[PDB]
RNA sequence: GAGAAGGAGCCUGAGAAACGGCUACUACAUCCAAGGAAGGGCAGGCGCGCAAAUUACCCAAUCCCGACACGGGGAGGUAGUGACAAUAAAUACUGAUACAGGGCUCUUUCGGGUCUUGUAAUUGGAAUGAGUACAAUUUAAAUCCCUUAACGAGGAACAAUUGGAGGGCAAGUCUGGUGCCAGCAGCCGCGGUAAUUCCAGCUCCAAUAGCGUAUAUU
């Protein structure tokens, strides 16, 4: 359940601030990453319309999941700057 | 992490059990073994070890001991440390050299010989046999960061 | 070739191994070892590239913890054999440390992987162990005997 | 040497009996037996493959339906219904066998004893089969599974590594039509009857 | 030069070298135990992983092929924890470095 | 033989189903008609009960004879397309 | 289209960026004299992280290239151009270590804000016009007479003037930017005309190390004023 | 309702020769025949099997022949 | 390096003598209402009547082209088959009780050797992956992997084979011969198929996820 944010960046010219994101469920099941979203709204002090998180790829041996986490300035800044997957993957 | 109060993670290579581990402010460890006669700086986040290994090397020269086990642990800054053993020796170590930097031997000295009153009970009480003094040695250190 | 018939049934019995296969691929690597045993000898004594050599790989030998850390010379090098290979390898372990009363067992507990070392839970036997890591093999969190769920039959017990 | 061997080798696989050929200038049209399990769309094959020649939809194809499909050569399409008597007959009739099976459900009794039969009375010149109904299955790993074995056992069954194809869904009530059609390639590249000592002595 | 690099690592070098956990190198279930040199290379996947944290695809049939072609013509053997070369050329470049 | 290791053949009219005892390799013998050549040549099958599915005009496949009719040379493997020993061990059927 | 197998040295390319490599844009500079400008951003500097990436923020006016904005995705950004990247308020000039890779060095507006220029060729145009070409094939009408071939010029690089120049001097301090010894920082202490073609110059570093370099791969860049803030 | 094949014919085995557990885990196998093999040892040779009991001593407790000699005659 | 059915001539463009086009000649060859009219590629399957690797998907990344942030890309990468090799490894672990008394071995054999072994006995324990799998993840989307909740071994089953040596037989069958013998072997017997439950699943040996056999032979 808890989380580090390590490597954070501000990119101002992109308009996103990217963490290398490392989340830790210790003998809980996998992570549903739409409530990710939703914490780190709250994390980071943004909304989770504007922040949207990509790799997700858990350890050997459960617990860990390192992720990327980025973080628009605006969720239209995100819908400027953002992949179609990555975007109809959250959902828009 | 007492934050959330959950395990978070181990780290094993110690071929005893630990005897003592002394940290400072940053993410890392050091961690003495006895018999092994073993510290290890633990690079924490990383997860990596450093081994160092002591060997320990107007008196009788058999009441010198090496060093027999590895007790006691004090990490004094990021860079140097100092390690205890039970045979009286006092060791100042580096991260950045193998070898310690500086150890002295009977750090507290010899013990006290027994009697022959509790050593034999001969109504002759004889020092031609005697055992030799084992080297009162380190039962626990402190220092202050 | 009786003798080899009964040779490698007592390398078998003695470690309870599963086929001749096994057996004959440790034997493999023997023959590799002795082969860089016979070369560094082919070179003569105090030559630079018979030193080094010869240190490295007594060091890789010492460091699997095959050959003795007493005898560590190019002669004990040619002098190991396949009960020493077996020796480190890893079911052994679990019998002489005490957790599997008979090698058998053993093997079943790698199968349904109780045993681990250090982090992970090992599945293959002939996972060749370490002299530094060897004491560092115990029970996994996960096992009844280790702890975690007390197992399948218990729940079916207690049901 | 060693190609002096191979290929004494192949000349030896090369050969067969000697028997005598009777097929005319005109040969008539070939036949395909369709033949599967009840509930199996036998139908539903003949429907669609009828369409892919044709053209022309038929929302109940019976009876022997011939078709021309190259300026040489021509078939009858024609299903087996349930039971083994008219099995019997397609069987003693037949020249290149389609056989159809069902997948998720693994094998019917009526395929492995047709499939026997048609072992017995002879091999005719070719047999293939079609794993159908596909779409009933959740996990690609299980479809994945169960096309290796059936695979295996089809195999040994009818001979070393045969030709087994898939077919996926049911799309417009109809079939896939990429996967008709890469079947219809591989059967329309015909080769000729195999001698069998019936249909070289007899009419029929 | 690589035995002379592994002995001017530990034997003449004082700086003691950082080894890795014991179960961290452990590749597949037990079917592999990590050697240094592809240990490092692993450390070198996951730094550029993490430089601009993208994601990789593992390595495609190519790239596998030619690793593997590498290990079935290479006179090289990683028994347990250790790498055992053979010992031809790069002892006899031992032997030249050491008439230099 | 030849050049080939195995051969082919059509089996010509058996001989030695008049064989008086059950076993004798005088049962066992069947005559063989070698394709590459059109020889008459003799050959084996490893049981009678197998014979029995050695039938006249069926494709035969021959192949040497390695250990009462001491030194006949050939045996016979697969039938039809299918080997003997499938046959007799009963896995699949003749298919003629 | 071309491999990043192929693609040359001194501009650096990791294991992981598939097999190709852009080619760069046909412009001032040289095709092997170029580090194309997404190769600076995302794959040397690393401020974006796709092709698209690149591409949508050089769409938008936000990254200036000598003072001009570039919108090209692979245009020639070959030596000593600076860059001006105003949300982070940063710019950037591109030179070389002494092992001959390219370097980027961050700086303000204030050393940015010019051009230390290698001359070209000197001409007289048409209306018997003085004109100047320098290295990054700039045009400069009517300049001082004095600058003829192997000087350098610092540029206003907002009006493009003469600001300066450094003659050509055997005993100024060089920069090698050409051959088997590219990159390499030291004084011009004497020159061999070879008169009949490629002409030479003998070059001792600052720690006494000569070594012969054509006038053709030479590069001034002060007798020691060092114009342009080296990296320390 | 439908009509199964049985493991027979998915698995046409027919007319081979019965078989046991022992043979069919080769682990086994050389276990027992490891076992009895040893157990056949302990005819011929003598092995060595731990010290006198710890009750204590309790005599040759199988017989002792006298005019037998075992000693290999150098 | 040479070519886009074959020679000859011509046409754009910055760049082609594109093989992109036109024209003639030649040569096929298509539709036709008979007067006309368009057109010439690789890939695949067979190649004896008998045979063995996807007719998968996307431009997601890298790269390329255009009025151009969007469009297109036969590069590229993703997936499927696999005893051709090669790799790791399941098909079981362990008591307790009862009972039986031989089990085995051999130079030297109408002779010796060594001592706890076996039982198709009754029962107790745990252990679980393969299969099954809620999800979440992964991804262009999927899949694989990592995690992972939940089901999930008592033999007759969640069914290991290929190979050789050998033992035991009938109210059965047949070939010899100065009665009982002796051979060959023998799925066949009198009955009997919902009948029979027997060497009750015989013994040995080797390799066992493999292994034989022919031929060439070293």
């Amino acid at each position: 359940v808890t989380l580090r944010t390590r490597k954070f960046i501000r990119n101002p010219l992109l308009s996103r601030k990217q963490m290398v994101v490392d989340i830790l469920h210790p003998g809980r099941p996998n992570i549903s990453k739409d409530e990710l979203r939703e914490k780190l709204a709250t994390m980071y002090k943004a909304q989770k319309d504007q922040v949207s998180v990509f790799g997700l790829r858990t350890q050997y041996g459960g617990g860990k999941t390192t992720g990327f986490a980025l973080i628009y300035d605006s969720p239209e800044a995100l819908k400027k700057f953002e992949p179609r997957y990555r975007l109809v993957r959250a959902g828009l | 992490s007492l934050d959330e109060l959950a395990y978070v993670e181990t780290l094993f290579g110690h071929q005893d059990e630990i005897l003592d581990i002394d940290a400072l402010g940053q993410e890392r460890c050091v961690s003495v073994g006895a018999r092994d006669r073993t510290a290890r700086y633990w690079k924490v986040p990383e997860e990596s070890q450093l081994v160092f290994r002591g060997g320990g090397e107007g008196m009788d020269p058999a009441s010198a001991a090496h060093e027999g086990s590895m007790d006691r642990v004090a990490m004094i800054d990021d860079d140097m440390f100092v390690t205890g053993s039970d045979n009286g020796d006092l060791a100042l170590w580096s991260i950045q050299r193998k070898k310690p930097l500086h150890v002295i031997a009977r750090a507290h000295g010899l013990e006290p010989p027994i009697k022959l009153e509790d050593y034999s009970a001969d109504e002759i009480p004889d020092p031609s046999i005697i055992p030799a003094p084992q080297p009162r040695g380190i039962t626990a250190l402190r220092t202050l960061p | 070739e009786a003798a080899r018939l009964d040779s490698e049934l007592k390398l078998v019995g003695e470690y309870g191994l599963r086929n001749k296969r096994e057996v004959w691929r440790v034997l493999l690597t023997l023959s590799k070892i002795r082969r860089a045993a016979r070369i560094l000898l082919t070179l003569d004594e105090k030559d630079p590239k018979r030193l080094f050599e010869g240190n490295a790989l007594i060091r890789r030998l010492v460091r699997i913890g095959v050959l003795d850390e007493s005898r560590m010379k190019l002669d004990y090098v040619l002098a190991l054999k396949a009960e020493d290979f077996l020796e480190r390898r890893l079911q052994t372990l679990v019998y002489k440390l005490g957790l599997a009363k008979s090698i058998h067992h053993a093997r079943v507990l790698i199968r349904q992987r109780h045993i681990r070392v250090g982090k992970q839970i090992v599945n293959v036997p002939s996972f060749m162990v370490r002299l530094d890591s060897q004491k560092h093999i115990d029970f996994a969190l996960t096992s009844p005997f280790g702890g975690g769920r007390p197992g399948r039959v218990r729940r079916k017990k207690a049901k | 040497a060693r190609q002096a061997a191979r290929s004494h080798d192949i000349k030896e696989k090369r050969l067969h009996v000697p028997l005598v050929d009777r097929l005319p200038d005109e040969p008539p049209p070939r036949l395909v037996v369709i033949v599967g399990p009840p509930g199996v769309g036998k139908t539903t094959l003949l429907k669609s493959l009828v369409r892919r020649y044709t053209k022309e939809t038929m929302s109940d194809p019976v009876g022997p339906i011939t078709v021309v499909t190259s300026k040489k050569q021509r078939l009858t399409f024609i299903e087996c219904p349930n039971e083994l008597e008219a099995m019997i007959d397609m069987a003693k009739v037949a020249d290149i066998v389609l056989l159809m099976i069902d997948g998720n459900y693994g094998f019917e009794m009526e395929t492995m004893e047709f499939l026997n039969i048609l072992a017995n009375t002879g091999m005719p010149g070719n047999v293939f089969g079609i794993l159908t109904h596909l779409d009933l299955f959740k996990k690609p790993s299980a479809l994945k599974d169960a096309k290796k074995r059936l695979k295996h056992r089809l195999w040994t069954e009818l001979y070393q590594g045969a030709h087994l194809f898939y077919l996926s869904g049911v799309l417009n009530g109809r079939y896939p039509d990429r996967e008709i059609h890469n079947l219809s390639r591989f059967l329309s590249v015909m080769k000729n009857p195999r001698p069998l000592v019936w249909r070289n002595t007899h009419p029929y | 030069s690589a035995t002379l690099d592994e002995f001017i690592a530990d034997e003449v070098s004082t700086a003691p070298i950082a080894e890795p956990s014991i179960g961290t190198n452990i590749v597949k279930r037990g079917r592999g135990l990590k050697t240094a040199a592809e240990r490092r290379m692993e450390e070198e996947r996951r730094e550029y992983e993490e430089t601009n944290f993208v994601r990789l695809p593992k390595e495609s049939k190519k790239e596998r092929a030619k690793r593997a072609r590498m290990e079935g013509r290479s006179g090289r053997m990683n028994f347990g924890g250790e790498e055992f070369r053979e010992l031809g050329e790069g002892a006899e470049r031992i032997s030249r470095l050491t008439k230099a | 033989f030849g050049g080939s290791s195995h051969a082919k053949g059509i089996v010509l009219e058996k001989v030695g189903v008049e064989a008086k005892q059950p076993n004798s390799a005088i049962r066992k013998c069947v005559r063989v008609q070698l394709i590459k050549n059109g020889k008459k040549v003799t050959a084996f099958v490893p049981n009678d009960g197998c014979l029995n599915f050695v039938d006249e005009n069926d494709e035969v496949l021959l192949a040497g004879f390695g250990r009462d009719i001491p030194g006949v040379r050939f045996k016979v493997v697969k039938v039809s397309g299918v080997g003997l020993l499938a046959l007799w061990k009963e896995k699949k059927e003749k298919p003629r | 289209h071309q491999k990043r197998l192929s693609a040359p040295s001194h501009w650096l390319l990791d294991k992981l960026s598939g097999a190709y490599a852009p080619r760069p844009s046909t412009g001032p500079h040289k095709l092997r004299d170029c580090m194309p400008l997404i190769v600076f951003v995302r794959n040397r500097l690393k401020y974006a992280l796709n092709y698209r990436e690149t591409k949508a923020i050089m769409m938008q006016r936000l990254v200036k290239v000598d003072g001009k904005v570039r919108t090209d995705i692979t245009y020639p950004a070959g030596f000593m151009d600076v860059i001006t990247i105003e949300k982070t308020g940063e710019n950037f000039r591109l030179i070389y270590d002494t092992k001959g890779r390219f370097t980027v060095h961050r700086i303000t507006d204030e050393e940015a804000k010019y051009k230390l220029g290698k001359v070209k060729r000197v001409q007289l145009g048409r209306g018997g016009v003085p004109f100047l070409v320098t290295h990054d094939a700039r045009t400069i009408r009517y300049p001082d007479p004095l600058i003829k071939v192997n000087d350098t010029v610092k540029i206003d690089l907002e009006t493009g003037k003469i600001t300066d120049f450094i003659k050509f001097d055997t005993g100024a301090l060089a920069m090698i930017t050409g051959g088997r010894n590219m990159g390499r920082v030291g004084v011009i202490t004497h020159r061999e005309r070879h008169d009949g073609g490629f002409g030479i110059v003998h070059l001792k570093d600052a720690l006494d190390n000569t070594f012969a370099t054509r006038e053709s791969n030479v590069f001034v860049i002060g007798s020691e004023k060092p114009w342009i803030s080296l990296p320390k | 309702g439908k009509r199964q094949i049985t493991w027979q014919i998915q698995k046409n085995k027919g007319l081979t020769p019965n078989r046991k557990k022992e043979q069919r885990n080769p682990r086994v196998k050389k276990r027992k025949k490891y076992e009895e093999k040893q157990k056949k040892l302990r005819s011929v040779k003598a092995v060595y099997k731990g010290g006198e009991g710890p009750g204590g001593y309790q005599g040759e407790l199988s017989g002792i022949k006298t005019n037998l000699v075992k000693s290999v005659k150098l």
